[PDB]
RNA sequence: UGUUUUUA
């Protein structure tokens, strides 16, 4: 239960369970497999 | 539910009455074994024989004295008692030591109650409003050195901010590495001749310096802090003969040298009463 | 339908042991030893169950039971330690997960007296005789298939030796919240106790932390029979049980 | 109600009615009954 | 659909082999390593399958290749006898039965020039140089990790070291009979063979009897490039697999 | 039946 009219004066989010380590880990154009040779 | 049931007499060749120790059982012996006994019931439950409840009630752990005064011209603030360090342990105060000893592991998620009481024992005009700091300080994070030092600023560090005379309230979770606190840990931190024994890290908890974030008046005024623990949502396992003898250290199973006897010598034979 | 319950046999392994004065055995805390399951696993290397070879009885070097004994205690897996395979995979893993099946013998005639207590304590964190804050040295609390006998002198830097008060400040009356079982003579020639690993991590260290720790104390003492030597022999037998090592390595150098 | 996102934040739990005080009192291999020998 | 057969990995328990110019491995006799089945079985006692804490690459002390160099000869399992905890088992033990991973490694570049013959031979029985009917010494056919250097000096009671005549009174270029694999630097820089259990017994003592042997031969001398060092680090890898024990007993003395 | 509960 809010107590307030504006969005600023809610708790905070919690969790985003939604990760994605790809972007950082794998910003790669051509796919990648692990145990295919990176370069061919 | 029964607490005894109706029994009359016996003529048998079962014999509850007759055991062997040896086999290092108790027998769930009852009087209806021994005597005839009539119908009773319990009117009870066992609520306050729960650990939840023999453990989980407020118990003092920490006392310290912090002065807030002027700083100029003092070099070691932890050591003029502008701030103290408090490494936490339940370990310190003797009564609810024996209660958490009763048992070998325990796990159980804090709840701590800081209360701050002032004195000004020199001539003082007024009482100071003073805000104390209790700063959480986990192992590896910077321990203050100064009592407005830039550790203080609790960017990533649990802090409270409360008035002496007034009262904190914190809940804290377990924070233990293993799945349950060591009471008692029969090892060493590596295989090493001259290591602590007993003595492990599995059991910090962490630190909690408090200062008191006010400036200085002309007066000193001295503010005792004590720190009270109570354990939730306690979790106990394999329980322990109960602590005889007296402590002497934190963590150890130390008793002193000369101790006096704690078996109560009878007046007269061992036919008295 | 005739038989008995003191009449027992143990194999384990190539090793077999039995008994016909036997007590009922002591399983501690109604909980077999069992191996540590995935749910509970942390460590994510495969441990080794080294099976037959270690899962085997190892008989330690008899003690003697005189009038003015005052008790033995004896480390676990600190006991094992010199003992065959398992001693070797104890030196050689990093971890280690083992159950125990103990096995106190003491044979008497029927004109004998006494009583030892044989109890198995978790986390037997011993003191210091020094008081304060002395620490009690890596050395004596890891004596091997030696034990500590209580009945001998204190040492610097070693554990507080009075059976009194269980060599940390409680009262021995009170052991018996412990697994324990009693070796009477007139009824009983050998305990058993069975011993789940009791820990708050699903596997440890073996060479820096002792899980359990073994007692026989003479509770009643020894009363021999008139003309007869004053000494009775007690022989300890201890078999891993469920064993797990992980993280093999480099053998593990310790103190002495 | 619960008026916090933690656990631990929360109240005790009360009672656990489970007791099982066998796992103390009787830790024993072979089943010993009340009345029956305790070695045969 | 693209990849390679010269780049391999082989993991056996916390040890890993990778390489990036490897010839397709042998597999000694078409038949991979496997447990000793019942119908086969002889000794009642049940097997120690000790698992990943000794079925793991152990790396042997690396040889130097130089243009004058004859060979090496290693004998199994008494190679890996001073290795963890394979080493202690097959001391601890009466009876053991392995089969073996060997990873023989020799990288140059593509300037280097050499050849070397990486075979196993079962049942490699050495013969005397003193000739009649002068017997090997244990200690000779026993030298563990260090192995036999052929291009070393003969010893009293030592085998002969003429490489051409394998040890044995046979001729070097009909060892390729036996399971074998070339590390031609042009092509190839890491053998590796994988031998099953061989022997006319379903187990046998692994102290008095070497099942099999490993030889790494320079066929094609090595030619270093103009101002290289003229030589090559010759490192042999070797894993236990489907390794069983049996009859566990006090740890077994043997020479030296 | 030298039988132990439950209900009128």
């Amino acid at each position: 239960i809010n107590y307030y009219k504006d969005a600023a004066s809610t708790s905070s989010a919690g969790q985003s369970l939604s990760m994605d380590p790809s972007k950082f880990t794998e910003p790669v154009k051509d796919l990648m497999l692990k145990g295919a040779p990176a370069l061919n | 539910t029964v607490a005894s049931i109706s029994s009359g007499p016996k003529h048998t060749q079962k014999v509850p009455i007759l055991t062997a120790n040896e086999t290092g059982a108790t027998m769930p012996v009852l009087p209806s074994d021994s005597i005839e006994t009539r119908t009773t019931y319990m009117h009870f439950n066992g609520s306050e024989t729960d650990v939840e409840c023999f453990l989980g009630r407020a118990a003092c752990v920490h006392v310290t004295e912090i002065q807030n005064k002027d700083a100029t011209g003092i070099d070691n603030h932890r050591e003029a008692k502008l701030f103290n360090d408090w490494k936490i342990n339940l370990s310190s105060l003797v009564q609810l030591r024996k209660k958490l000893e009763l048992f070998t592991y325990v796990r159980f998620d804090s709840e701590y109650t800081i209360l701050a009481t002032a004195s000004q024992p020199d001539s003082a005009n007024y009482s100071s409003n003073l805000v104390v700091q209790a700063m959480y300080v986990p192992p590896g994070a910077p321990n203050p050195k100064e009592w407005d030092d830039y550790t203080w600023q609790s960017a990533s560090n649990p802090s409270v901010f409360f008035k002496v005379g007034d009262t904190s309230r914190f809940s804290v979770p377990y924070v233990g590495l293993a799945s349950a606190y060591n009471c008692f840990y029969d090892g060493y931190s590596h295989d090493d001749a001259e290591t602590q024994y007993g003595i492990t890290v599995l059991n910090h908890m962490g630190s909690m310096a408090f200062r008191i974030v006010n400036e200085h008046d002309e007066h000193k005024t001295l503010v005792k802090i004590r720190v009270y623990h109570r354990a939730k949502h306690v979790e106990a396992w394999i329980p322990r003969a109960p602590r005889a003898l007296p402590y002497t250290s934190i963590g150890r199973t130390n008793y002193p040298k000369n101790t006096e006897p704690v078996i109560k010598k009878r007046k007269g034979d061992i036919k008295s009463y | 339908c005739g038989y008995s319950d003191r009449v027992q046999q143990i194999t384990l392994g190539n090793s077999t042991i039995t008994t016909q004065e036997a007590a009922n055995a002591v399983v501690c805390y109604a909980e077999w030893p069992e191996y540590l399951p995935d749910v509970d696993a942390s460590d994510v290397n495969k441990t080794s169950k080294p099976d037959t070879s270690v899962c085997r009885f190892y008989t330690l070097d008899s003690k003697t039971w005189t009038t003015g004994s005052k008790g033995w205690c004896w480390k676990l897996p600190d006991a094992l330690k010199d003992m065959g395979v398992f001693g070797q995979n104890m030196f050689f893993h990093s971890l280690g997960r083992s159950g125990y099946t103990v096995h106190v013998q003491c044979n008497a005639t029927k004109f004998h007296s006494g009583c030892l207590l044989v109890v198995v304590i978790p986390e037997h964190q011993l003191a210091s005789h020094e008081g304060g804050n002395v620490s009690v040295k890596y050395t004596f609390t890891h004596p091997g298939e030696r034990g500590i006998d209580l009945s001998s002198a204190n040492e610097v830097g070693g554990p507080v030796k009075d059976v009194i008060y269980n060599m940390n400040g409680t009262l021995l009356g009170n052991l018996l919240i412990f697994p324990h079982q009693f070796i009477n003579l007139r009824t009983n020639n050998t305990a058993t106790i069975v011993i789940p690993y009791i820990n708050s991590v699903p596997i440890d260290s073996m060479t820096r932390h002792n899980n359990v720790s073994l007692m026989v104390i003479p509770i009643a003492p020894l009363t021999v029979p008139t003309g007869a030597t004053p000494s009775l022999p007690i022989t300890v037998t201890i078999a891993p049980m469920c064993t797990e090592f992980s993280g093999i390595r480099s053998k593990s150098i310790v103190p002495q």
